[PDB]
RNA sequence: AGUUACUAAGGGCUUAUGGUGGAUGCCUUGGCACUAAUAGGCGAUGAAGGACGUGUUAACCUGCGAUAAGCUUC
RNA sequence: GUGUAGUGGCGAGCGAAAGCGGAACAGGCCAAACUUAUCAUUAGAUAGGGGUUGUAGGGCUUGCAAUGUGGACUUGAAAACGAUAGAAGAAGCUGUUGGAAAGCAGCGCGCAAAAGGGUGAUAGCCCCGUAUUUGAAAUUGUUUUCAUACCUAGCGAGAUCCCUGAGUAGCUCGGAAAACGUUAUUUUGAGUGAAUCUGCCCAGACCAUUGGGUAAGCCUAAAUACUAAUUAGUGACCGAUAGCGAAACAGUACCGUGAGGGAAAGGUGAAAAGAACCCAGAGAUGGGAGUGAAAUAGAUUCUGAAACCAUAUGCCUACAACGUGUCAGAGCACAUUAAUGUGUGAUGGCGUGCGUUUUGAAGUAUGAGCCGGCGAGUUAUGAUAGCAAGCGUUAGUUAACCAGGAGAUGGGGAGCUGUAGCGAAAGCGAGUUUUAAAAGAGCGUUUGUUUGUUAUUAUAGACCCGAAACGGGUUGAGCUAGUC
RNA sequence: AGGGGUGAAAUUCCAAUCGAAAUCCGUGAUAGCUGGUUCUCGUCGAAAUAGCUUUAAGGCUAGCGUGAGAUCACAAAUAAG
RNA sequence: UUCUCGCAGUCAGACAGUGGGGGAUAAGCUUCAUUGUCAAGAGGGGAAGAGCCCAGAUCAUUAAAUAAGGUCCCCAAAAUA
RNA sequence: UUGUGGUAGACGAGCGUUGUAUUGGAGUUGAAGUCAAAGCGUGAGCAUUGGUGGAUCCAAUACAAGUGAGAAUGCCGGCA
RNA sequence: AAAUCCAGGUACGGGUGAAGACACCCGUUAGGCGCAACGGGACGGAAAGACCCCGUGAAGCUUUACUGUAGCUUAAUAUUG
RNA sequence: AAGGGUGCUUGACUGUGAGACAUACAGGUCGAACAGGUGAGAAAUCAGGUCAUAGUGAUCCGGUGGUCCAGUAUGGAAUGG
């Protein structure tokens, strides 16, 4: 009972190609590079993930700050003042506001500046 | 497989499947050793835990 | 069950084969379970049962055991036993009478020995080349007899 | 003064097509391993194996042997 | 029987002979005595009769009973069963898709034939065949019957006489065969050398008793070993890198002085109907035409993958430090296995391959130019363990072999494991060994077997590839060295 | 004519090969040494130590892993005295 | 982590702290005892680093609080005295 | 509720290829092969449609293996 | 045509790192692509280091290494009076 | 005191041995207690070599002494146990 391998090993090599579209050259023609480059991006993919949710805290921080800073505040007073006034909000959130509404945002920093702390 | 004929003469089983065996050391050189140490290696023994898996197989 | 639907008893027929070569998945890929650049791992095997690297092996160490009786057979015996005979269903336990109870074969001309301790109810009449004090003693205890052929 | 598109000698990516190439699939006047029988030899009455030659037919192959792609008889 | 008794630098290892169960079965014939005839009968030689042994046989002398039964046997005659060519051999139309029906559907039919092959697709009824019934002038095989040669025959008595295989059996010195590493048995290179049924040999040195058998002469069917070839057939065998090296004109082309080494290469279409003719061209050829269902089936001839080379719609790219990707992200161009869609990616953050072997490899260590195919844990016989099934407490299970489909299986109980252990052993026995001991201590005073599957292991080449080598046979002095 | 030949002698020559030709066979020699060993997922998860070894790049046993079973407390861990 | 059975792999280790031997209070040296890491372990700090510090990655989330470390710009985050 | 880094290694559960045995089914109104696409799965993997192709193939339950290729300065063919 | 070739879009300085970097960290420089040159580097290419060590590897040679043996020599015995 | 002297002696015993130490194995070390028959001593008690730790070599093979075992048909013997 001679099994004669056809089939098999086109259809697994083809679908690392597959995934392997959009490369350059001979990383998306020959199968051993493409499949190299389809478990490199893997890891990166992976690695980015994590890193993605680090930096966009980092840009919102950032934002937030400037935002204060034209107002007098700095970013260590301001979520020190929101902890102590027990208003929850995410610097997301709270940067969405000063880039889309101006005016809702000085109302939240108004409230914290000065009112009583609970 | 064939039994090692030095495995046989050297070991014998008994019912529970232990492998007695002789002492050594009861050979020459007697006055090289005390009465106590004589007495004692004339008795018999059987092969430890260490040794018995290789005599199974060998037998 | 028909044969377009046959299964096995469970935990019966299918065992996990270790396949060797095929690849890592399986947890025995590339060195297949032999370890590592080792005698072990070449083709060859594992050298010679009883081996110990040259140190002198356990039964080169101990002393040969002695056989009085060179070049002989131990005479076998056909041993009658009294705490099992008693779930025999038979009465004057001769030699003809257990080649029909095929306890010996016909074909075969051992001397019958008698051994055992166990009570017996019922009386039984051996016909036995050789019994022992004991045995005897507890047959004759009962109602039994014991002839001794010669 | 300031912010600015078009360029593609050439190249990169995606898709489609053409060409070189004979992988995969289907098949086979071919191989392999055996079963049941037969048989277990040919040769000085010239053997096995070859050379040469033979056509109404280029060569090769096959058949045949100056009775030469066949002769006689049943 | 058993990997048992044994044999082994007692190491690696090697390993019977009895007995038991089966297949088949068959026993015959010479020498010597004694006698006949002939050889200058110095025969001690030739040709005949007689004889073939062991609970001894035969010869010598003397009687009874015998005319048969059986052969491994010669010629013939007759018959039967075959082999080498063959003859006969049943059963269907209509409609639909289709180039084409045998597919599909409707209504039928035959079968001792529903094995197979071909026929424009997939046919029990289209064809050839197959089941079944048959047939040989000639050659040849087996068996049977009849006759005919050759061989083949019992039980006594007395005599007390003769014959029974010689450089032979033994023995010594060196080797060997048997499982044995030489030793009772077998054999022999050298030397020596017996006896004659009250005899000789054997039963593991050797002697005696007992018992077994007749060496130094020959022939012997059957069961057993193998398949280059002939006929029929089969395959959980291969299907052009596979299967024989060889599907083709393969031991060919080719390599070498020679022995020797040794490839690759199959498929048009149902049918060549193989493209008349026109145009360009020198022509091959190409583009039309024509045949065809299909010509992107066109002889480059089934299908046609990737690497590789070119063309083009769309996006991006000439201040830019790059394992070439990933996460965000404008603009551009489209519209899908309708999906928070797809193609490209100005720009921002992060980012030193894959296997190998190493304490540690981005590696200035190693292996791969790319693509495709092939390429390395198997089989046979045993042991142990896990899991599961069958049968069970005088259990369990067969091996060879026979019948049966190259079957499941039935017969076959030879044997194997367990049922009682201890001891070196005779031996004893729920006890036994040690010992003066019963005390003490060691071992025991119970939990089976046959299969299936998996894991490991032993013998085999044993997961695959790789040495420099060693031994045996042949081919080479057309180059070169010497000599003639 | 190859555990041979030849050598005004160098290990020269013996068919572009000679510390002992070429070829076939035993043969699939052996290699404790390199290289390679092909699908997936889940649970757990080491060692580079001791002794012996004509042993040091290897092997055996112990130590460390894993699977199954038993031991519930008298076993083993963490703190205080 | 004790006992019994099946199957292993391992016998080339490295560095850091601590106590020493050899060296010269030299070695990223060599040989031991002990605590850890790497081997077989990514992430954050150390500018870049196998072994140092903080810790132990099942997958997804553009959610929040923290450890070592840090807050002029590169690069997230500070002010007073 | 306690967990889920992992090499050597141990254990368990599955995918895929070829063929055989039982059932059913598809196919010149177009099977295998083969190419493309904006699908489905935890993974081996599995579908749908269209082009090419011209005759076999699929599903379930079991069984037997020449059963899984990225590496061996691997062999062969082709092409850089 | 040729050896070579893991895929490449392939700068320099200091440092780091398996201890001598086109690719890592920090800076500097550099429009895209050829042609003719010359060899600094790519521990450049060709040869699984010939030196050294390891293997209970091979082969050649040597000797009062071991075990044997051709040949030579001596004696007994047979041919042998 | 385990050092010195004296008297009597030979326990520098036979068969064993619960339980432990240390160990991969093989081996090593300590030992209560029992039976037999002794030595010293009035007796209790002590004595299975020395104040303790080195003074030693497996298996195979063959030899010696004893022996309530075997003796290849039987009785011996050979040869073994
Ligand atoms: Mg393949
Ligand atoms: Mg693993
Ligand atoms: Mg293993
Ligand atoms: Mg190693
Ligand atoms: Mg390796
Ligand atoms: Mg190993
Ligand atoms: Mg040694
Ligand atoms: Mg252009
Ligand atoms: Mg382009
Ligand atoms: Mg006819
Ligand atoms: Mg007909
Ligand atoms: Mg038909
Ligand atoms: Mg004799
Ligand atoms: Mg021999
Ligand atoms: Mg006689
Ligand atoms: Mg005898
Ligand atoms: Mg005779
Ligand atoms: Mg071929
Ligand atoms: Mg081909
Ligand atoms: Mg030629
Ligand atoms: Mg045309
Ligand atoms: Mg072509
Ligand atoms: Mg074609
Ligand atoms: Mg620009
Ligand atoms: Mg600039
Ligand atoms: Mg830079
Ligand atoms: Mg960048
Ligand atoms: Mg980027
Ligand atoms: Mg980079
Ligand atoms: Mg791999
Ligand atoms: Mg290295
Ligand atoms: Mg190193
Ligand atoms: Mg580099
Ligand atoms: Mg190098
Ligand atoms: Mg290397
Ligand atoms: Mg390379
Ligand atoms: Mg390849
Ligand atoms: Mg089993
Ligand atoms: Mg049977
Ligand atoms: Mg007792
Ligand atoms: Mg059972
Ligand atoms: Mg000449
Ligand atoms: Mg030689
Ligand atoms: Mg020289
Ligand atoms: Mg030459
Ligand atoms: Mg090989
Ligand atoms: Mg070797
Ligand atoms: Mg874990
Ligand atoms: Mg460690
Ligand atoms: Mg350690
Ligand atoms: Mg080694
Ligand atoms: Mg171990
Ligand atoms: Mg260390
Ligand atoms: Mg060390
Ligand atoms: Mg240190
Ligand atoms: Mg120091
Ligand atoms: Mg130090
Ligand atoms: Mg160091
Ligand atoms: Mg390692
Ligand atoms: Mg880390
Ligand atoms: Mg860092
Ligand atoms: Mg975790
Ligand atoms: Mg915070
Ligand atoms: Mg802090
Ligand atoms: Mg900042
Ligand atoms: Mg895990
Ligand atoms: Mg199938
Ligand atoms: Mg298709
Ligand atoms: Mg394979
Ligand atoms: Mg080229
Ligand atoms: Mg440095
Ligand atoms: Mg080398
Ligand atoms: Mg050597
Ligand atoms: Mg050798
Ligand atoms: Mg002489
Ligand atoms: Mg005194
Ligand atoms: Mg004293
Ligand atoms: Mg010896
Ligand atoms: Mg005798």
């Amino acid at each position: 009972m001679r099994i004669k391998g056809g089939k098999q090993t086109r259809v697994r090599r083809k679908k690392w190609l597959k995934q392997a579209s959009g490369s350059f050259g001979t990383r998306h023609a020959s199968y051993k590079v493409a499949k190299q480059t389809v478990i490199q991006a893997a890891k990166y993919a992976y690695r980015d993930r994590r890193n993605k949710k680090r930096d966009f805290r980092s840009l919102w921080i950032l934002r937030l700050n400037a935002a204060l800073r034209e107002q007098g505040m700095t970013y260590s007073v301001f979520i020190n003042l929101l902890k102590k006034h027990n208003i929850e909000i995410n610097r997301k959130v709270l940067s969405e506001l000063a880039i889309k509404e101006p005016s809702k945002f000085n109302l939240i920093v108004q409230k914290v500046k000065s009112e009583q702390p609970k | 497989m064939k039994v090692k004929s030095a495995a046989k003469k050297r070991f014998k089983l008994t019912k529970s499947g232990q492998i007695k065996r002789k002492h050594a050391y009861t050979s020459h050189l007697a006055p090289h050793k005390t009465t106590k140490q004589k007495r004692h290696l004339r008795k018999q023994g059987t092969v430890s835990a260490s040794d018995f898996k290789r005599i199974g197989n060998l037998i | 069950m028909e044969l377009n639907q046959l299964k096995s008893v469970p935990k019966a027929r299918n065992h996990k084969t270790k396949t060797l070569g095929r690849g890592h998945g399986s947890g025995l890929g590339k060195t297949s379970g032999r370890g590592q650049k080792g005698q072990k791992a070449r083709k060859s095997g594992l050298t010679r049962p009883g081996f110990e690297g040259g140190q002198t092996p356990l039964y080169r160490r101990l002393p040969k055991f002695g056989n009085a009786r060179k070049g002989f057979l131990k005479q076998e015996w056909v041993v009658l036993n009294l705490n099992k005979i008693a779930k025999l269903k038979l009465d004057k336990i001769n030699r003809a009478s257990l080649i029909e109870k095929q306890v010996i074969s016909a074909k075969s001309q051992l001397p019958i020995k008698l051994i055992g301790h166990t009570k017996l109810e019922k009386p039984l009449h051996f016909e036995v080349h050789k019994v022992s004090k004991q045995a005897l003693k507890a047959v004759e205890n009962a109602n039994g007899s014991v002839k001794l052929l010669e």
